[PDB]
RNA sequence: UCGAUGUCGGCUCGUCGCAUCCUGGGGCUGAAGAAGGUCCCAAGGGUUGGGCUGUUCGCCCAUUAAAGCGGCACGCGAGCUGGGUUCAGAACGUCGUGAGACAGUUCGGUCUCUAUCCGCCACGGGCGCAGGAGGCUUGAGGGGGGCUCUUCCUAGUACGAGAGGACCGGAAGGGACGCACCUCUGGUUUCCCAGCUGUCCCUCCAGGGGCAUAAGCUGGGUAGCCAUGUGCGGAAGGGAUAACCGCUGAAAGCAUCUAAGCGGGAAGCCCGCCCCAAGAUGAGGCCUCCCACGGCGUCAAGCCGGUAAGGACCCGGGAAGACCACCCGGUGGAUGGGCCGGGGGUGUAAGCGCCGCGAGGCGUUGAGCCGACCGGUCCCAAUCGUCCGAGGUCU
RNA sequence: CGAAUGCCGGCAUGAGUAACGAUAAAGAGGGUGAGAAUCCCUCUCGCCGUAAGCCCAAGGGUUCCUACGCAAUGGUCGUCA
RNA sequence: CCGUGAGGGAAAGGUGAAAAGAACCCCGGGAGGGGAGUGAAAUAGAGCCUGAAACCGUGGGCUUACAAGCAGUCACGGCCC
């Protein structure tokens, strides 16, 4: 459950290291994000050069939650942090790669690239 | 005293009829079987007392 | 509109097809037809039907052996089923097949004297900087000397729950004849051991 | 009626008896993980188990694994699209049922909070029951 | 919706828990105690447990009983001429029953509570 | 209104108006398509989260289908706030010789436990419903609810000066909100289990208890109550219309949706769905029960006294409950208590054996203890009883 | 005299309501007596312990001890003071 | 009684001619009653002559649980003496 306020960990090597959640992209009012959601969100600490500098204001997909997700066959996961991948308006990641696991949820909700470049989806 | 207070004495009307539901009840009684005498139901009371059974004093 | 006395008897959940399905069990012991009510004597159309058989015949005033099965007539009393004139001899489960919808209704849970807030989800006064009285109150409850008073329906502190509640169109996912048990989609008015009534649902 | 139980108990009849017993010790196992089209690929959680949680049937458990960076805690029904569920070290010998505090101070903490039970890997000797006279006695 | 769960409790925990047990030694004692009735009511459960305990006779449930009594001289009599009277006796080795009216003082009314036999 | 009508804004709670910000209809268009513009009909439902200021408002950030404008004593202080305004203290700039003064600034500054009437939300008592009862019901009439976005298929096909992209129809996902629920997930779980420190005590060792909170502290934690969890809902469908569009058609040889008639047509109206509901004194219906004058008025209660079917009281209780009410039991009984079994929580008790100089460690042992949960068992307790209550008015 | 938020007095209403003055905490068995949750005794339980324990100043002025009492006082009760 | 003090400053009359002030019995722990008794009188019984009103009771008549009110009034009708 991500609000606008939580800070996000970055699990690419786009440059950011924390983005801090300022409004998700779901409805007109969706309370939280979860494995899937798209967020804007302020860049807050950043690696000196690359892609993203500190207070560059950019979109993520949030990829793992500390938060359990519950799936249909009634089995969960829970991550310890929430981490977000950033990504260009249409919808492909920046960076290169993508560090840690990831939510298999991610694959239903189409960012294909991102769940190849994970080392291991759960 | 201070906010809330009321407006107006009451009617003795009024009153008496707010205490319509202040009658009691009279006490629900019974006759101790085996003694003489007018209980409340599953109670063991000094007229007798029980059967095999503890009470005051009786020879 | 076909539908059965019942007791919701507690819920868990299964596997379907390879996902967890929660569900909640019903017994709907077979429900003997005690009266039927036509347009003509009565003005509408129904069948009494008649639940949890046991009894010492503790039967005085409706001794009503009236109709075959009034075998000493059901604890849990007997309800009517509008619109609905069957096999005059008893209603089982297999009445039901899986995969129909239903609609199911009980008795929500006795919640007594509920504060608003919990009745209707009201906001409730501040837990600080504000003054200390007010947390789980009201608010305001009007304006001033128009209209001078309080509105018919206005949402406040009382009695809440220990009311009737139909809940709709829930699926059937198992019928166990054998046992007069029922499977259901998990979530029916009222505590477990309760009366429960369950008839063919409004989607058509 | 007579017990609104055990009539639930008989609604139950997807258990399991082939599973082998663990406790907060060290198991490891498989699933069933849909995708491609297919509901196949079956992929191995690997984990210390961390709680169980007792209920009859729909007693779930819950398995922490460190993949990369992170931690990941897993939680299982104990029933269903589980193929295999073979355990790695019964050791813990936790002196606790639910064991969380490893999630604060997980490394080689654990390691020497969490020693080998000899005696629950002792019994799986005597267990390893493998004389092949099968045919034969 | 407080109540959906057992055994009532006016006082708070470490002064009712005092009350059980100074109960306890007391009907133990005297094999008669006069108490209100809901106090009498939960006096009951308490007692049996210790009862039955004794019952049993090994060295633990001796340690077990003195938790709440922490009397020896008033176990002893428990485990040796007490329990005794039991043994044929499964559950309920304690009776209550009311008395007809209260207390000029406060109006309360009284059960009494033996020890059965 | 000065023998007092608390006087901004905020919060909480709403309800109304339409001159409509979304959403539904529609006509014009300088409407190719898509997207606008403009007016017409239409509030049913919606109308976000932040930064700045006491602010109202406003500007800005990120969204959005949209980020409407007003009334209700600039709604709402016997509901809260008191930041501003607005007493006494102090300071600045300024005015006055001064004492002092300034909708100019600045830092500070007491907001009252008890509701009598009306109103409102709940729950009962009385009586009536033209014999007396025990059940089951009908629904006059109320209330609730009404939301909306995306992606895809048709098709990148109608249309196109291309550089985009439909109508109609069809599918699959979301967001808020509403009613219920505890299987899962996640909380609490005040004594269910374990561990810890200090001290006093029981009994010296071991083993326990008190107090360190109204749990000493710590680590777990059933039932229940719950949201972050789960299931459901808005509908489909019918009917009448709004703006609007038509058919046939005169008065008026033509023309005209209209004067006679007839069709289409809105998230709006009515019904459909969910809940209340016969004090609907207009007191309804159906099933089933009990029926007799026994003794006295002006002759059917306006009569008492026993009754009948039934019903109270008293008692054990209950996911019912402030009390009341409701529901279930009362020995023909499993209603509570106890006990037993199963679940479940804790996580190998004490004691003894062995090992180590010892702190300790092993074994006995998934031990020992063990609330509510699903059950069983007459061991304890619902003993024994009483008081009500038809005897049935008229063409 | 009918009004002066009149003056003295008596008696209403709110009302069997709010309250009964520290959340250190009680329980039982015996006595006593017309009557006892409230008095005496005993045993269990809790609270204070640079005190809520002990001793002195000031202030108070018989509140001290004992025997009788229970109308009133004691925020209930009272056999106790 | 109030106030350190100067000072402030109440309330409260009435048995009957005579106490003849109610022995003794009864209920009660007493307080109070009920009989007896005194007296011309005891609803003269002791803060007792007279004993108004507010206020609170008990009994009796008429009357009210589908009506809306400055409470009265005018009219009819019923029931009661």
């Amino acid at each position: 459950m991500i609000q606008p306020q939580t800070y996000l960990e970055v699990a690419d090597n786009t440059g950011a290291r924390k983005i801090m959640c300022i409004r998700v992209l779901k409805g007109s009012n969706a309370k939280y994000a979860t494995v899937g959601d798209v967020i804007v969100a302020s860049v807050k600490e950043a690696i000196p050069r690359g892609a993203v500098k500190e207070g560059d204001v950019v979109k993520a997909v949030v990829v793992r939650t500390k938060k359990e997700i519950k799936r249909p066959d009634g089995s969960a996961i829970r991550f310890d942090d929430n981490a977000a991948v950033i990504i260009n308006n249409q919808l492909e990641p920046r960076g290169t790669r993508v560090f840690g696991p990831v939510a298999r949820e991610l694959r239903e909700k189409g960012f294909m690239k991102i769940v190849s470049l994970a080392p291991e989806v759960l | 005293a201070k906010h809330p207070v009321p407006k107006k004495k009451t009617s003795k009307a009024r009153r008496d009829a707010r205490r319509s539901h202040h009658a009691l009840t009279p006490p629900t009684l019974v006759p101790c079987p085996e003694c003489k005498a007018m209980k409340p139901p599953h109670t063991v009371c000094p007229e007798c007392g029980y059967y095999a059974g503890r009470k005051v004093l009786e020879v | 509109m076909k539908g059965i006395l019942g007791v919701k008897v507690g819920m868990t959940r299964i596997f379907r097809d390879d996902r967890a399905v929660p569900v909640t069990v019903i017994l709907a012991g077979p429900c003997p037809v005690v009266q039927r009510r036509t347009p003509e004597k009565d003005g509408y159309t129904a069948v009494q039907l008649g639940f949890l058989p046991q009894n010492p015949k503790r039967v005085n005033r409706p001794l009503k052996g009236h109709f075959a099965k009034a075998g000493v007539e059901p604890v849990r009393i007997l309800r009517e089923i509008r619109d609905f004139n069957p096999e005059g001899d008893t209603v089982t489960v297999e009445i039901f097949k899986p995969g129909e919808r239903v609609d199911v209704t009980g008795t929500s849970k006795g919640r007594g004297f509920a504060g608003v807030m919990k009745r209707w989800n009201f906001a409730g006064g501040p837990d600080s900087h504000g003054a200390h009285k007010i947390h789980r109150h009201p608010g305001s409850i009007g304006n001033r000397k128009t209209p001078g008073r309080v509105y018919k329906g206005k949402k406040m502190a009382g009695h809440y729950g220990a009311e009737r509640v139909t809940v709709m169109n829930l699926e059937v996912v198992d019928v166990i004849p054998e046992e007069n048990l029922l499977l259901v989609k998990g979530a029916v008015p009222g505590p477990n051991g309760g009366l429960v009534i369950v008839r063919e649902t409004k989607k058509a | 009626m007579n017990r609104g139980a055990l009539i639930k108990l008989v609604e139950s009849r997807y258990v399991r008896t082939d599973l082998p017993e663990f406790r907060p010790g060290d198991t490891v196992r498989v699933s069933y993980k849909v995708k491609e089209g297919n509901r196949t690929r079956i992929q191995d959680f690997e984990g210390i188990v961390i709680r169980i949680r007792r209920n009859g049937f729909n007693t779930t458990f819950t398995v922490r694994k460190v993949s990369y960076g992170v931690g990941v805690e897993r939680i299982f029904p104990l029933h269903s699209p589980l193929i295999q569920k073979i355990d790695i070290v019964q050791r813990g010998r936790a002196r606790r049922a639910k064991l969380y505090f490893i999630r604060n101070l997980s490394d080689r903490e654990i390691r020497r909070k969490l020693r080998a039970d000899r005696k629950r890997i002792d019994q799986d000797r005597a267990a390893e029951r493998a004389a092949k006279e099968e045919a034969q006695k | 919706r407080h109540l959906k769960s057992g055994r009532k409790l006016n006082r708070h925990s470490s002064h009712r828990l005092a009350l059980y047990r100074n109960q306890a030694k007391s009907l133990l004692t005297h094999g008669r105690i006069t108490t209100t009735v809901p106090k009498a009511k939960e006096l009951r459960g308490f007692v049996d447990h210790l009862i039955h305990l004794a019952k049993r006779g090994d060295l633990h449930a001796r340690r077990l009983v003195l938790r709440d009594l922490q009397d020896v001289k008033l176990v002893r009599k428990l485990f040796d001429e007490i329990a005794p009277r039991y043994r044929d006796r499964q559950g309920g080795y304690t009776r209550v029953l009311k008395l007809a009216e209260r207390r000029r003082g406060d109006g309360a009314p009284l059960a009494l509570v033996e020890l059965v036999e």
